[PDB]
Parts: structure tokens; C-alpha cells; sequence
């Protein structure tokens, strides 16, 4: 009875299956894939973030050069500088007027807003997708369960053994190069870290926050201070972290394809709505009811009495129960054409009730299969007026 | 043991005594072990006893 | 210093105060790391 | 303490929000067509404006400045 | 006081039991297939050993 | 002269190849590959180790039936027993003869050794592979810098920018599931978290070591203890931790293909020798020496006088130097046939410099460019007598 | 060795408690031995710990 089924991905709505035991009661299922939080495979390649030139103090000599070194500080800009007379307070203070000297020197440093206000690029591989599968399964009615997608991962949270996928749909909404930044994340082709051009994206490269090293290419180039009075001249581009705010594209969580959602977590894209999961339980057999047990139900009726060519359970049908025994009967369409929002009704003796269910064709010719008993709800179906609010129940479209 | 090696002490002296002998210990089952356990089932061993009477 | 059931003590089993359970030869380095229920 | 734009006059048409749509500051409106054709837009709107989109049968979604994210059936 | 060795993995197939088997000291496992054809089995397993 | 280069990947051997830079002099490479450590990107699915049976005590009542219930314990198993009489120090203790009821309980706990002693299994996906590259580059002679092989990234580390990659020999020897143990790396199917039969690999599965959750199918089996005494028959599957240290399979560091080492480390597969590699080096135009300050070589000629065909660096020639100014004169053989231990001959006015190399043909024919001047170094060589020992310098057969 | 017996002696009695499990002492290492030798190379094995602390 291990129940293999194939599964479209797509997150908020259950999947009624029914499980067709030879031997004992069938039971319904209801699968519902709350969340297809993907978490690929990644690496934090370097963090970027704004500038800070955070110039040491230039120094004066005052009668005579001071050669400058090439201190191993990240883009250590540094130049020494003659002819000044540095205003200070009391007029110039050297008294020289041409060997005045002055030794500009400027490194580029990780803003204090690196730490916490800074994009991110990284790597992106293709990892493994997960979801808080709910299903308030026959008569246990409840397990809410973290599962994975690989095809021989069980979860036995609950009493059942589940065993997901792999899904056919690989798109990785996330592109190989990502960047990312707070929370709006961007399939962005990052230059690299330890190359990218001063004013572009990633002037400033570091690995990480704590990472002393680092590479700026900012194109600081400091220039001479002006009429003999201390300062420092850095001419820089602005950082490419302070454009790609503001000059940016737009996020995958506003771009992407095939209906994900995204966050700064573990660099997962929910809800990824595309193709097919091909799944598989093995239910506790405790939970089935025997076959003798369950009421016969054949010799009914079924007809649709309004049926809505909708989405929203807006489809019905009455069905002249005729039952055997008198209790409750697991339904399913094992058909796709409808999808049906009470998994089990009650019964009397024989009696009658009317189900909810949604569909896709005019002439809606789907079996149901009243706990084994198989009936055609043949009918016609009517258009609705009011198309706007969220995804679904339907998800049934062919050709019609 | 693929002997056999015998002997008490009087005190003054080791004083034992030795000798061969093919010696093995399989239990009785079909699990040939090298030395009884401690749990497991109980089935028809044979065996000598503690006693004189 | 815990007293427990020794299995072959000796003779049978006794109630040994330094009945051994949990035996580990899971090391390398020709040792055992073992508990009675003695505490010495 | 933050920003938020107000809400928007949601008009229905076939498949397609019409929304006039009246900003108090310029408010940079996007959406995802969730098929695997995404076909986002972006725009930002400052001045009042009458817009369109062109939503599939599966879904899109709306986001009206960070006012949070809407989405629609149109079958 | 006697031995025992440690209980089989049974493992289902189509009129077949894979049983993959870890004793404890070499087992002397056998069977008989109850059909008139006996066809008995004999062997020491003292290695883990999936057998069929 | 951004000297692209495509360059096989193998480790302890240097690439001296040659900047043809239009205008000023050439400049050989040294480039040695010391490292192709590889890091593929991977994820920690659960650790595994030997079991421990820490059986809680059982509890005994003395005159009448204790229902157990099934705790929350990895592998909780209990089983309420009757018909014992325990004997504990006193004889029995208990009054009753059947009404004695002994309820033992036993789950599976992570070993003291699952901190230490501990397989390991990984979903492992390609990652980024890494090199500690030398070069004594030209008259810098030296730097010893850790690079990538992403086809963009650069080190300046030294003073020279260096593109690698991206390899086209993309054998990760890892396979997608990993299995790993202190050191020695298994690239085995381990079945899953979750599901791992008793006694095969993974019956404990714990997470990580921290993780109190675990899958432990164990097919732990309490049975009753024996004829009234205390104590409590675990009836269990030694772990397939114990198993898999001498059942196991052989390590991939001694059944890898194409030439690769590991460590349990970053999970690197180091020197893995095999394909080629894209190299492009942007050199400092400073290190280059303009074309007029060389000696200018040609009116030489070159021959073999003892060519060793052979792997060390067995074949010599000498050159008649017809040199113009006296000094250095950097060489290299642009065909593959022949690759030489000395990157750089000094010449006086005109003289002879043997240098060595060693080749693959029984006739080498392999132009030398001694400095802007080519020449065939054409002959022939003779087989060696004495090979057992590590890696050749040659690495360069063809069609002969 | 197959089983573990341990033992003390008071000193009026033997008094000792013996168990079944089995044991045995692999080294780290291709080779198999039996035992520790007193040389060869040192590499990381698995072992307990003198101390207390």
C-alpha cells in the first residue's frame, strides 16, 4: 500500500489523494505542501559594502622631503607632497616656504555599516529543497512535518513514512552569481571579489566582516592640499555599494520566475510553484480500517445540482447515498478534473449529501469513488463574475 | 586450550603438573561461540554437576 | 558503590558489588574502558 | 517608524486589473507573473495613474510600496 | 545458560527474502523449503552477509 | 600581453612558459600548480556512529501489572514482562510468583565515541577548486599565493594578476554521496537520514553531535530476563558503525581515479591531476626589460650532445651564444615537446651555455627561443635504464 | 578476548564478577596487528584518557 503518487508543486492547497489498499478500507489523504523552502547549495565568496577613507593624519615636515612607503594597509593610497605652508592656527607654522613638506597618506577601510548594512555576494549551487508538509491525514487528522525532497528521505514525524521527489522542476530561481543585500536578493553577475571596478559593484571587497583584509579598488588618488593649509585631498569614487542602492536592478523576489518568495534565513527561495513531485508514503497499516467495516455505498446517484466552472469549491452535487451500513465514507475524484474540499462524509442509512468541488471542463465527467464505490458526476458547469483574490484550488486546466 | 596445566602450591614450593590434552567449548546450538554469555535461551547442554551424593 | 546481578560469578550468577556492564573494546590502544557497579 | 503608500482602487476587467492608483510620494510598484514566464515591472509611480496588467490564469501579485504583497485569481 | 545470536533483518521481495544478517559468533543458519523438493541450506555465518 | 594560456593540470611540476610581449623582452614563467585542492561544495546530512544500549532500569512491581509507555527516546523501546521472582541479594524480594511484573525499558543514545569516533555522510555538489601557486616569476622570483579557478578571479598577491580557469575536467572524485570516517573518505551510497537499516550503515543517525533527535533502527528487541533475576536482555544488531570499520569499503584516497589525495579538512581532494586550465597572468609592465638592453642572440646554433629520452631532466644541448651585449637571456621551447630545467641563461659576448630538458620523440625537433631567436634544436635520444621513483618533468607524450 | 572478567581480592575471598563481550584491538593503520609494538610511526588512534579532570 506504499502509495506512490506523482504530485504537482504548489504550495497552498492539499492533494486529496485516496489510497487504494486491496483488501481493507480505503483512506483519504490530504496533502498539503505548506512551504518549498530551498536552502541551495552556497558560498560566501565576499562581502561588499560602502567605503570609509579614513585617512591617517598627513605628515609635515617642515624643511625638507619625507619619502613615503607603500604601507601594506588595503589600497594604501599615499603621496608625498612639497610646496605648502600649512595655515595651522597661527598663520603657517613652518618656516621654510617651498621645503614645507607634506606626506598625504589615505587607506580604504570597511565602513562600520560593512558589519551590518552590506550586500553579499556568493556562489550558488543547486542543494536540496524542503517543505512543512501538513497533512491531517485519514483519522490521525494531523502531522506537521519538516521533510526534504530527495527520494529516499523518510520523516516519520506523525506515524506515517513519507518519501518526497526529487522533483522534476530543477529551476533554481536563484541564478549561479547572486548577490544579496538585507533582504532583497539579486541574481546579479558580481564581478568578483578581488577585481571589481572602482564605482562599479564591489569597489570594496572584503571575505567577510571580521576579514582585515581585503580589495578596494576605489581609484583613490589624493591630491595636493591647497594655499599652504592642512587637509587631505582624496578624490574617490563613490562606492558602487552606494550605487546598487540606488541605481540598482530589482529583486528576484519581484523578478523571479515561477512564484517564489525569498529571505535573508538560510538563503531560501519558498513557494516555488513548478512541475511535479513524485511522492510516495507508507502509512501505518493501524490506521486502516478493514474493508468490512466501512458502509457499501453502490446502488447511489450523484448529479451536480450548481455547478461553478471556477476555482473557489464552488462546484456541487448532491449523491443518493445507499448505504449499507451507516458511518462515514472517504471520498476522492481519482480523476483530476475535480478537486473536492471534503475528504470524508458522514452517512445514515442510505441517506444523501451534497459535497463541494471545483473544475475546469463545461462538462465536468469525472468518477467518484464513494469509499469503492465508483460514480460518474456528470454535468454542466457556469462561469463566475468575481476574479480577484489569491491562487486557487482548481489547478486542473486541460483541454476543455 | 590445547593443553592442560594442573597445580596447587604447598607453600615451599610451586609443585604443579602438566599434561596435553585437545580441550574446546563449544556450547550447544547452532551459534559456535568460544565461551558461554551471560542471557540467551536455555536448551539441553551436557554437563557435569557441583555435587558428590 | 553500586551492588548488581554478576552473570557467571565465578560460580553462577552471584550479586556482585562489582558487576560489570557496559564493556567498551571500541578503542584502539589495547583498552577497555569499563564500569562496576563498585566505586572504588 | 516607516512608510506606506495608500491602499489602491482595485477595478476588475478580464484577466486584467485596470487600477487607478493615487500616490502620496513616489512609490515604486512591481509584480511577478507566476508562471515560469515571470515578466515582472517595475515603475516607480508619483504621479496618479491609471496602470494595467495583464494577469495569467495561475496568478500575480502586487506589491503597493512596502505595503505587504497582494496577489489575484483572475481565471 | 546458552546462546543466542542476534535477531535477522527481514527484507521483503517477490518470493524472496533478502536478509542482510550481522551475528555476534559464526551462526550456523539453515532452512528447508517444505515442498517435497527440500532443497535445505547449510552454511556458517560468522561475517555479515546479505544472503537470499 | 596579458598572457593567456592554456596549461594541464598537474601539481609538482613547473609551466615555464614565455611572454611574447611585442616591443620589450620576454619574460619566462615559472608557473607551478603546487596545490589542486578542491573543496566541492557539500552539506552535513547526519552523522553516524556506534550505538549505546544506556538502558534505563527497569522498574519491578511486585504484585500486579505496570504499563509502560512509549517515551519520546530515540529507539524507545519497552515491554512490560510478568512471571519473574528477581533475585536481588536476598533471594527474591518480590512476594507474589506471577504478579511479579518487570518492565524493562532501553532506547539508543549516541555513543561517548559519536563526539570522536564517527562516520560521516555529505550531499556533495562541485564547489570551487584552489591552488597555493609558485611562481618565481622572470627576476621577481617569488610568490606563493592561494588562488582559485573561477575564470575571473584574480590574486594580486606579489605583484602580479593571474586568471585561472575555469578547468575543463570537471571529474569531481567525490560522488554525489559521501560517506566520512576521521580520514579515510568513502564515496558511498549511505541510504539516507532517517531510514538506515538496522545493522547496515546509518542504524544510529543522528544529525550532528549536539542533536538529541536521532533515527535509531536498531531493531532493538527486549525479551524477559531469565528464571527470576534482575537484569535486562537487550537483544540487538551490533552497529553498522561497527561494521563499515571492518566490512567497509576501501578509501577514495586509495581507489580515486585520475590522481587525487584527501583529508578531513575543508574536504578537499587535493592534486588531482587531469585536463587542462584556461590560464591568463596580467604581468607588472615594471618587471618587464625593454627589448635593448638584451642581448640580442641570434648567428647561434644549438644541438643536443647527450639527449636522454626520458622523464628527469636528462636532455642537454649546447648553444653556440652569438650574443651582442652580454647578460641574461630568458629561454623556453614554445612547442611541448621539449620542457627545460632553466628558465634563464647568463651569456658573456658570445659564448656557449649547455642548459637541460628533457622530451618525448625519439628526434626532437622543438624550436628554443633564446630571448627572440628561435632555433631547432634538432638530434636525437636515448632510453634510460632506472625508473622507480615519483612524477616525470616531461609530461608531454604524443604521436612519436 | 572473547569475554571481560574482572576481579579484586579482599582478602579473605577471591570475590571477582566475569562478563561476556567481544573485544578485540585493531591499531590505526593497514596493518592488522595483535598488540602495540614499542616503535613505528605514531598516528591518530582512538584511545582513553589517564586523567580525571
Amino acid at each position: 500500500y506504499e502509495h506512490t503518487a506523482v504530485m504537482p508543486n504548489k504550495v497552498g492547497i492539499p492533494y486529496k489523494a485516496l489510497v487504494e489498499r486491496p483488501g481493507y478500507a480505503p483512506v483519504h489523504l490530504q496533502i498539503q505542501l505548506v512551504n518549498t523552502r530551498i536552502i541551495p547549495s552556497t558560498n560566501l565568496e565576499y562581502i561588499t559594502c560602502k567605503y570609509k577613507t579614513k585617512v591617517p593624519s598627513p605628515v609635515v615636515k617642515c624643511c625638507g622631503a619625507t619619502q613615503c612607503t607603500s604601507k601594506p594597509h588595503p589600497d594604501y593610497q599615499c603621496q608625498v607632497f612639497t610646496g605648502v605652508y600649512p595655515f595651522m592656527w597661527g598663520g603657517a607654522y613652518c618656516f621654510c616656504d617651498t621645503e614645507n613638506t607634506q606626506m598625504s597618506e589615505a587607506y580604504v577601510e570597511r565602513s562600520e555599516e560593512c558589519s551590518i548594512d552590506h550586500a553579499k555576494a556568493y556562489k550558488v549551487h543547486t542543494g536540496t529543497v524542503q517543505a512543512m508538509v501538513n497533512i491531517t491525514y485519514g483519522s490521525v487528522s494531523w502531522r506537521s512535518a519538516d521533510v526534504y525532497v530527495n527520494g529516499e528521505t523518510p520523516a516519520k514525524i506523525g506515524d506515517a513514512k513519507l518519501i518526497i521527489g526529487p522533483l522534476s522542476s530543477a529551476w533554481s530561481p536563484f541564478d549561479n552569481k547572486v548577490v544579496v543585500y538585507g533582504h532583497e536578493v539579486y541574481n546579479y553577475d558580481f564581478p568578483e571579489y578581488g577585481t571589481g571596478k572602482a564605482g562599479s559593484f564591489g569597489d570594496l571587497q572584503s571575505r567577510t566582516s571580521t576579514s582585515n583584509d581585503l580589495y578596494a579598488n576605489t581609484n583613490l588618488k589624493l591630491q595636493r592640499p591647497q594655499a599652504g593649509i592642512v587637509h587631505t585631498p582624496f578624490t574617490q569614487a563613490p562606492s558602487g555599494f552606494e550605487r546598487w542602492k540606488r541605481d540598482k536592478g530589482a529583486p528576484l523576489n519581484d523578478v523571479a520566475p515561477f512564484g517564489c518568495s525569498i529571505a535573508l534565513e538560510p538563503l531560501r527561495a519558498e513557494n516555488c510553484a513548478v512541475g511535479s513531485i513524485p511522492i510516495s508514503i507508507d502509512i501505518p497499516d493501524a490506521a486502516f480500517t478493514r474493508i468490512s467495516e466501512t458502509p457499501t455505498v453502490s446502488d447511489l446517484e450523484c448529479k451536480i445540482t450548481e455547478c461553478t466552472y471556477a476555482s473557489d469549491f464552488g462546484g456541487i452535487a448532491t449523491v443518493a447515498y445507499k448505504s449499507s451500513k451507516a458511518g462515514n465514507c472517504p471520498i476522492h475524484s481519482p480523476s483530476g478534473v475535480a478537486v473536492i474540499k471534503e475528504n470524508d462524509v458522514t452517512l445514515a442509512e442510505s441517506g444523501s449529501f451534497t459535497f463541494h468541488f471545483s473544475t475546469a471542463n463545461i462538462h465536468p465527467a469525472f468518477k467518484l469513488q464513494v469509499c469503492t464505490s465508483a460514480v460518474t458526476c456528470k454535468g454542466d458547469c457556469k462561469p463566475p463574475k468575481d476574479h480577484i483574490v489569491d491562487y486557487p484550488a482548481q489547478h486542473t486546466e486541460s483541454f476543455t | 586450550g590445547d593443553t592442560v596445566t594442573v597445580g596447587f602450591h604447598d607453600g615451599p614450593n610451586r609443585h604443579t603438573c602438566t599434561v596435553a590434552h585437545k580441550v574446546e567449548f563449544r556450547p550447544v546450538g547452532r551459534e559456535k561461540y568460544r565461551h558461554p554469555p551471560e542471557h540467551g535461551v536455555e536448551l539441553p547442554c551436557n554437563r557435569y554437576t557441583h555435587k558428590r551424593a | 558503590p553500586y551492588i548488581a546481578d554478576c552473570p557467571n560469578c565465578g560460580h553462577s550468577r552471584c550479586d556482585s558489588p562489582i558487576a560489570i556492564e557496559e564493556v567498551r573494546g571500541d578503542a584502539h590502544a589495547g583498552v577497555i574502558r569499563i564500569q562496576t557497579s563498585a566505586m572504588f | 517608524i516607516a512608510t506606506l503608500a495608500p491602499e489602491p482602487l482595485v477595478e476588475h476587467k478580464h484577466r486584467t486589473l485596470i487600477l487607478h492608483l493615487h500616490p502620496d510620494h513616489p512609490t515604486l510598484l512591481t509584480t511577478r507573473s507566476l508562471g515560469s514566464d515571470a515578466n515582472p515591472t517595475r515603475q516607480w509611480i508619483e504621479r496618479p495613474t491609471t496602470v494595467n496588467f495583464t494577469v495569467t490564469g495561475e496568478g500575480l501579485e502586487y506589491t503597493w510600496g512596502n505595503h505587504p504583497p497582494k496577489r489575484v485569481w483572475a481565471q
